[PDB]
């Protein structure tokens, strides 16, 4: 697993908190060679926001590092990890004096306020439990729309580092419904927060870590390029990657042309990254070759990836397929050469793949490997038609047998007796 | 082996290996057209072309495939097209199968009438 053309500075830049965490540690688990300056990005961001396992798991991970880096041809501060352990403890201190405080005034804007400080500080000491908890008790807090609102996209956020997909599509479909569906017209000629945004891209990643990429790309498609950043789930260049990859391999050649193409929305995205906009133009153009060409050399990249990776076996086999089925759909008759040039790969593998196409897929055609031609299969329908009206009416007689048999078991009583 | 032995069935799971060797050969004309012995050795595990020309000539004259023997190339071709339903063969076929439908109506009517003439329940 080694790929030099990741830029490590800008792909930390473009995300923030315990996302740019979990990331630069895939990073780091995942890629050799870049695992050092991953690990010092990583150790110089978990300084901040006050972090002490992570500190010391980066820590461990570096020493072993270096140790490796030596065998080829830091220095653990626990001054520093006790007065963060100290720091912590009297902030959330702090804010529990806080809290009971606003909890004696009883006002339920100072309550819920303090419930949601205390789970940001929770979330930044390293409690992944205890910040759900913290908006749980904010629930009930609540008056106007916007406070669930808000109430939810902490829950969702929260629940995304838990991995609770079915959660976070719940509350996205909550905060969706509780506006009196998203304000009815659109808060009158456009607003200037984007919330919809924000809630079809975490209900993207959520439908795409549930491995349902179609509308995981539905739902992306639809977010506009206005909401800019947003470090604490999805980057709009990772936006256009996981959308654009997503709808290549699950939509057909209308739905492309329709919501990818001709998509005002999602082409400031596929402007972003050209490589993923040049491979769905080269799908839709017939041009296979530069298409599969592109993909392979996006594939080592894309496999460092967070979320997108464990998928990036389904989504290239899916493409893959679905272009032998797209090339081979204007044929009569194909000179299989041709497709085996077309497709980056020799004609005995071609012909192996072409025969698993017929046995399961959408294929319908006979491979002629004396020729090396792939010719497309015709039904017969009369044949067809005769064929399972015989064989059903055969069945017919066979269960009329049976059931003949059955009666007159059943009128004679005839049993195995247990004795 | 010995479990079979016991049963004294040994031989119909012999029948079997060999109907799984038919069956993997009846699976290729679902997909090729035109193929080489050599081929057809190696997919359907026969070693030697010799064996899949022998495996084919059986199957064909026991109509369990639709295909013919090229020597010359070493190749087999598959046609697969037994009907066009066209034939009397078939006029007479249904004739025979309609009777037997026929007969076991006229069978089922004597079955409902002598449970009419029976007690009520």
């Amino acid at each position: 697993v080694e790929n030099p053309s990741l830029d490590l500075e800008q792909y930390a830049a473009s995300y923030s908190g315990l996302m740019r965490i979990e990331r630069l540690q895939f990073i780091a688990d995942h890629c050799p060679t870049l695992r050092v300056e991953a690990l010092k990005m990583a150790l110089s961001f978990v300084q901040r926001t006050f972090n002490v396992d992570m500190y010391e798991e980066i820590h461990r991970k570096l020493s072993e590092a270096t140790r490796e880096l030596q065998n080829a041809p830091p220095a653990l501060d626990t001054a520093w990890v006790e007065a963060t352990r100290k720091k912590a403890l009297l902030k959330l201190e702090k804010l529990d004096t806080d809290l009971k405080n606003y909890k004696g005034n009883s006002i339920k804007e100072s309550i819920r306020r303090g419930h949601d400080d205390l789970g940001d500080h929770y979330l930044d000491c390293g409690d992944l439990s205890n910040a759900l908890k913290c908006y749980s008790r904010a629930r009930d807090y609540c008056t106007s729309a916007k406070h669930v609102i808000n109430m939810c996209l902490n829950v969702i956020k929260v629940s995304v580092y838990l991995q609770n997909w079915s959660h976070v599509l719940s509350y996205v479909s909550k905060a969706e419904s509780t506006p009196e569906i998203a304000e009815q017209r659109g808060e009158r000629d456009s607003q200037t927060q984007a919330i919809l945004t924000k809630l079809k891209c975490a209900a993207g990643l959520a439908e795409l870590a549930a491995r349902k990429y179609k509308q995981a790309a539905k739902c992306l498609l639809l977010a506009s390029f206005d909401h800019c950043d947003f470090p604490e789930l999805l980057s709009p260049s990772n936006v256009a990657i996981y959308g654009g990859l997503c709808a290549l391999a699950t939509f057909d050649r209308q739905e492309l042309q329709r919501n990818v193409i001709s998509s005002s929305s999602f082409k400031l995205f596929l402007e972003l990254e050209p490589q993923v906009r040049d491979i769905i133009f080269k799908f839709y153009e017939s041009k296979y070759a530069s298409c599969l060409k592109m993909l392979d050399e996006m594939k080592d990249n894309l496999l460092l990836d967070m979320y997108l990776a464990p998928h990036v076996r389904t989504l290239y086999t899916q493409i893959r397929n679905r272009a032998l089925i797209q090339y081979f759909s204007p044929y009569v008759s194909a000179d299989m050469h041709r497709m085996a040039a077309a497709f980056n790969t020799t004609v005995a593998a071609l012909e192996d793949e072409l025969t698993q196409l017929i046995l399961e897929g959408l294929i319908s055609a006979r491979v002629d490997s004396h020729s090396k031609i792939l010719y497309a299969r015709d039904v017969d329908q009369r044949s067809t038609t005769f064929e399972k009206s015989l064989l059903m009416g055969k069945e017919f007689q066979r269960r009329a047998k049976a059931m003949m048999l059955r009666a007159a078991v059943l009128r004679n009583q005839i049993h195995v007796k247990s004795p | 082996s010995e479990t079979f032995t016991r049963d004294n069935n040994m031989g119909l799971v012999k029948q079997c290996l060999s109907s799984l060797y038919k069956k993997n050969i009846q699976r290729l004309t679902k997909t090729f057209l035109t193929l080489s012995l050599q081929d057809m050795a190696s997919r359907v595990q026969l070693s030697g072309p010799q064996e899949a020309e022998k495996y084919v000539l059986h199957m064909i004259e026991d109509g369990e495939i639709f295909a013919s023997i090229n020597q010359k190339d070493g190749m087999v071709s598959f046609h697969d097209n037994p009907e066009k339903y066209n034939n009397p063969a078939m006029l007479h076929n249904i004739d025979q199968e309609m009777l037997k439908c026929i007969e076991l109506d006229e069978r089922l009517k004597a079955m409902d009438q002598e449970i009419t003439v029976n007690p009520q329940f």
